[PDB]
């Protein structure tokens, strides 16, 4: 009983949904930054 | 109305016995209205 309790809530609960892709080019976020990746990354050159 | 002895010379009072009734009690059908239908609404999934 409780599991059909929760299958109907579930049921009610249920729809269509919007559904969004979102292309993150992190070169953007890096140059927020200004430290942005084409540079950020080739000097980084340590063992540290 | 006695005889020498003092019995009795008459028939005595006799008195038909009750019959014992007959048991009877309350009999009575169970009474109940139905329930109305929930609301309703268009699901998720389509019908089959």
């Amino acid at each position: 009983l409780n599991l059909a309790e929760m299958e109907q809530a579930w049921l009610k609960r249920d729809s269509r949904s919007l559904e969004v892709t979102r292309t993150v080019s992190l070169a953007a976020v890096y140059r927020t930054d200004n430290v942005t990746l084409a540079e950020g990354i080739a000097d980084l050159l340590k063992g540290n | 109305n006695l005889s020498i002895d003092g019995q009795p010379l008459s028939l005595p009072v006799f008195a038909a016995p009750a019959d014992p009734a007959a048991l009877l009690s309350a009999a009575a059908a169970a009474s109940g209205g139905s329930k109305p239908l929930p609301s309703a609404d268009i699901p998720a999934m389509r019908f089959p």
